[PDB]
């Protein structure tokens, strides 16, 4: 049944407000919040992520939490501005500076009750809560810090509801900020012990995927949430219409996460902005992936497809298969029959056909090693902690903050390198 | 004869009613033991949650005393 | 009198539902509202067809079923489709939230919360019943309800109704339309705690049913529409036996004394014919012979193993149709001397032969053919336990890495109950080597 939406930060909201963007249209609803579709199976799972509100109105089941007022009022002005519920904006005063401990303890903590009396509010309306999805950087203060901070407070909450997220990871290239990389592993922290299913989003991958494949020498925030919305509709695509496999967040976690610690998916679409081979191939090609990992150098634990739009289901199944036979090396064969595979007759927009893929693999261990990089790479002459130190950590916190990521490494790598016998 | 064949149904009885019985006492238990299974669970990811709040509270009590 | 509960349990039990009592309703004349022209008796009777249907006052026949599902979507169908007058509305039960293909939350998180309410709903229609013969219970492997409730119900149904007898339609799963990874750990926690509850139980592998629609049909990619319509025909032919009565139609029972020669050894392989479509039925008479032939080439059995690579300790053929003992008789003959049909020395060779004149009908606008005559051969064979090994195997390589077990830890289950379930089922695939072994 429900899922509840949150977007927190500057990231998350934008995102999120892409997100609602392209799910209202293939929904079909306008900003009015009305329906004007011509399919029912549109209006079928319409209640997943919308509340039916009287004279027919169709509202987003969203919370949008920010420090920064701005951004939030930037959400209002756009194009799906008025469709969101009023009183479900929980904006701050002060604003985050790029700070993980002022999101997460101090300015964010002052927030966090607030935001829980609409979540509390929107989940004592839902028939039977699924769970909840939260969009959000790790690079940031609010999105990171508060976000992690929602999660655990939700948690306490509802210990036995689904917590995926929509996690964004930080880049060089894209982010100019230098203490992303002490906010990300902080954050990977907590979602290592209080998420079922945390999509890795990474900028690294989008600007890649933008200026080389894209073939754009200037991309825009906007250029990436292109990629983003497009990948966000694709995974929730199961969720969202009436299909066989994998309807709900429980089902796609039982589904996708084999240990409780490594449910970090590495997302994947084709095609870049048209036959079944081509999509297949694509889709598991590395210059496809969100997140920026060679899938060639590790093994996939799970994995789930989603195509869309009206094709041959007989050759689907034949292409599933022939990809799997024939690259089965990079597949642990102590979990059998691990790639699930579903169809969606409706596509996209624009699109006749597209593919959508959610990863399982080993080799994510290249993303958070490259973070655990930039986070010693400062921390080893403990730079740039007295704006962590001053708001009342200690040192501790980003020892083991350290530790904790280096063992999602080494268990990453430790399941790569099992065997049957 | 008439004394076996009275002892013959009543083994059969005898069979049957251990049979509800023995599958009555395994379900009972195994209900029972999964009951508290599950609730020591949830304790164990509620005590981890309010440990990570009295730490939250010990944050935001040492910046209280750094001026 | 002798009147036979169905139980619906789950997705793939409740759609097979559909199918079987769709296709019971064509076999027998009754209408989707009900009614049945040919039944002159109003309000009950003594008839055959009584044994899966009662009678209200206003004409209706009424299934004895009782459908169960934790997620209401499957059910919503039934109440919304085509045969929904047929049903009362107590006899369909929907819960909220489903089991999420495990077998913890629907046997104990999930199952808990709504056992009591099917078993309430259960002991009405047998208190309907003048004489209770037993359930038919339907059911997947792999689903967290069709696993977890089931067992959870065959368990509470013998503490209820005693050694009363208790029939499975169980649903062995195929990766061709498979819907979930630990659908192996679903299929072993189900068997180790329902083996001690079933009287006998009829396995249907997916994989078998979708390449007969594939090869027979000439289905390209066949949907679970495609599956449970020749399914519901197997189960059609097995129920038959009860729902109509000619001189040579033998009761389930007599078959089940011949297919059960010890408690564990209850999983007889069953094989029909003939799968034929339409365009290639026209002007095909398939004689007895034919048919009967079909039964032993392994292609149209619903479990995919190799009888030749076995033994037989029982084997059945139920006919149905345009068909004579005279030409039965002809056709075994003729099968004995050409077949690989190797028998334990420790029980008799013949073959149980049971006929029921009235002939197969099929769903209108499906895709398989009305024939004149049809046959299906249950037999107990120790090759079924390649079933079992196929099964285990893939148990086996994600439970030696401990994958996915804290999903059913996390519902109050232990790592006792995998490996208890587990050499319980090396147990099994152990007994039916031993009974396949040559004597002293
Ligand atoms: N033959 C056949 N098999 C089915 C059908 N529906 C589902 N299955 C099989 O059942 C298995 C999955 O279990 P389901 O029965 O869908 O799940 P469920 O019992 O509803 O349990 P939850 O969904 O977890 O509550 C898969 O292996 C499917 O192939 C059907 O209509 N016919
Ligand atoms: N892909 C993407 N990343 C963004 C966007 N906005 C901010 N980011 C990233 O988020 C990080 C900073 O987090 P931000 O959300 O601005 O901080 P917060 O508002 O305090 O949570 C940087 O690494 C940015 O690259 C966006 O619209 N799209
Ligand atoms: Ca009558
Ligand atoms: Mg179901």
């Amino acid at each position: 049944r429900e899922i509840v939406h949150i977007q927190a930060g500057q990231c998350g909201n934008q995102i999120g407000a892409k997100f609602w963007e392209v799910i209202s249209d293939e929904h079909g609803i306008d900003p009015t919040g009305s329906y004007h579709g011509d399919s029912d199976l549109q209006l079928e799972r319409i209640n997943v992520y919308y509340n039916e509100a009287t004279g027919n109105k169709y509202v987003p089941r969203a919370i949008l939490v920010d420090l920064e007022p701005g951004t939030m009022d930037s959400v209002r002005s756009g194009p799906f501005g008025q469709i969101f519920r009023p009183d479900n904006f929980v904006f701050g005063q002060s604003g985050a500076g790029n700070n993980w401990a002022k999101g997460h303890y101090t300015e964010g903590a002052e927030l966090v009750d607030s935001v829980l009396d609409v979540v509390r509010k929107e989940s004592e309306s839902c028939d039977c809560l699924q769970g909840f999805q939260l969009t959000h950087s790790l690079g940031g203060g609010t999105g990171s810090g508060m976000g992690t901070l929602l999660i655990s407070k939700i948690r306490e909450e509802y210990p036995d509801r689904i917590m995926n997220t929509f996690s964004v990871m930080p880049s060089p290239k894209v982010s100019d900020t230098v203490v992303e990389p002490y906010n990300a592993t902080l954050s990977v922290h907590q979602l290592v012990e209080n998420t079922d299913e945390t999509y890795c989003i990474d900028n690294e991958a989008l600007y890649d995927i933008c200026f080389r494949t894209l073939k754009l020498t200037t991309p825009t925030y906007g250029d990436l949430n292109h990629l983003v919305s497009a990948t966000m509709s694709g995974v929730t695509t199961c969720l969202r219409f009436p299909g066989q496999l994998n309807a709900d967040l429980r089902k796609l976690a039982v589904n996708m996460v084999p240990f409780p610690r490594l449910h970090f998916f590495m997302p994947g679409f084709a095609p870049l902005t048209l036959t079944v081979p081509e999509l297949t191939q694509q889709m598991f090609d590395s210059k496809n992936m969100m997140a920026a990992c060679d899938p060639r150098h590790g093994r996939y634990l799970t994995v789930a497809a989603i195509f869309r739009g009206r094709m041959s289901m007989k050759e689907v199944d034949e292409q599933m298969l022939n990809v799997q036979n024939k690259n089965s090396s990079y597949f642990v064969e102590w979990i059998p029959n691990n790639v699930k595979t579903a169809v969606c007759d409706i596509p996209p927009r624009g699109l006749k056909m597209s593919a959508t893929f959610i990863g399982n693999s080993t080799a994510i261990q290249e993303l958070f090693k490259r973070i655990s990089e930039q986070f010693t790479a400062m921390f080893r002459r403990k730079a740039f902690l007295h704006w962590y130190t001053g708001e009342g950590m200690d040192e501790m916190e980003f020892t083991e903050a350290e530790s904790n990521m280096n063992d999602l490494v080494s268990e990453y790598q430790q399941y790569q390198d099992a065997t049957a016998d | 004869k008439r004394e076996h064949e009275r002892e013959v149904i009543q083994k059969a009885i005898e069979e049957n009613n251990n049979f509800i019985k023995m599958a009555k006492e395994k379900l009972a238990q195994k209900m029972e033991s999964n009951k508290e299974n599950r609730e020591a669970h949830l304790a164990a990811m509620l005590e981890r949650l309010q440990e990570k709040d009295k730490h939250a509270e010990e944050v935001r009590k040492n910046k209280e005393l750094k001026e | 009198m002798r009147e036979c509960i169905s139980i619906h349990v789950g997705q793939a039990g409740v759609q097979i539902g559909n199918a079987c009592w769709e296709l019971y309703c064509l076999e027998h004349g009754i209408q989707p509202d009900g009614q049945m022209p040919s039944d002159k008796t109003i309000g009950g009777g003594d008839d055959s067809f009584n044994t899966f249907f009662s009678e209200t006052g206003a004409g209706k026949h009424v299934p004895r079923a009782v459908f169960v599902d934790l997620e209401p979507t499957v059910i919503d169908e039934v109440r919304t489709g085509t045969y929904r007058q047929l049903f009362h509305p107590e006899q369909l039960i929907t819960g909220k939230e489903d089991a999420a293909n495990n077998y913890a939350r629907g046997h104990y998180t999930i199952g808990k919360e709504i056992i009591d309410l099917v078993l309430d709903r259960i002991r009405k229609l047998a208190d309907q019943c003048t004489g209770l013969q037993g359930f038919l219970v339907f059911h997947s492997f792999g689903g967290g309800t069709g696993s977890g409730f089931t067992s959870l119900l065959m368990e509470r149904l013998s503490v209820d109704y005693g050694k009363k007898s208790k029939l499975e339609f169980s649903i062995y799963p195929a990766p061709q339309v498979s819907t979930a990874v630990v659908e192996p750990y679903n299929s072993i926690l189900t068997t180790h705690t329902t083996l001690e509850h079933s009287d006998c139980a009829f396995m249907v592998d997916n994989e078998a049913i979708y390449d007969i629609c594939r090869r027979n049909l000439d289905i390209e990619r066949p949907t679970y529409t495609n599956l449970n319509r020749l399914i519901s025909q197997i189960v059609s032919s097995i129920t038959a036996s009860l729902r109509f009565d000619g001189a040579l139609n033998v009761d389930l029972t007599e078959f089940q004394t011949n297919l059960v020669p010890y408690p564990r050894i209850h999983f007889p392989l069953a094989t029909y014919a003939p799968v034929i479509s339409a365009e290639k039925a026209y002007h095909e008479q398939l004689s007895v012979a034919e048919i009967t032939n079909a039964c032993f080439e392994p292609a149209n059995q619903m479990v995919k193993c190799d009888p030749r690579h076995g033994k037989y300790m029982a084997c059945c053929l139920l006919y149905r149709g345009d068909v004579v003992p005279k030409d039965v008789n002809a056709a075994i003959a003729t099968i004995k001397t050409k077949r690989s049909i190797q028998f334990v020395d420790w029980c008799p060779t013949g073959f149980k032969v049971g006929i029921n004149y009235q002939p197969p009908t099929v769903v209108p606008g499906g895709d398989l053919a009305k024939v004149q005559r049809a046959v299906c051969m249950l037999s107990n064979t120790t090759a079924i336990a390649e079933a079992w090994a196929r099964l285990d195997h893939k148990f086996d390589l994600m439970y030696a890495k401990r994958a996915f077990v804290h999903w059913y830890v996390g519902e109050g289950m232990e790592e006792g109950e995998f490996s208890e379930a587990r050499e319980d089922m090396a147990a099994l695939e152990k007994d039916y080597e031993e009974v396949g072994v040559d004597s002293v």
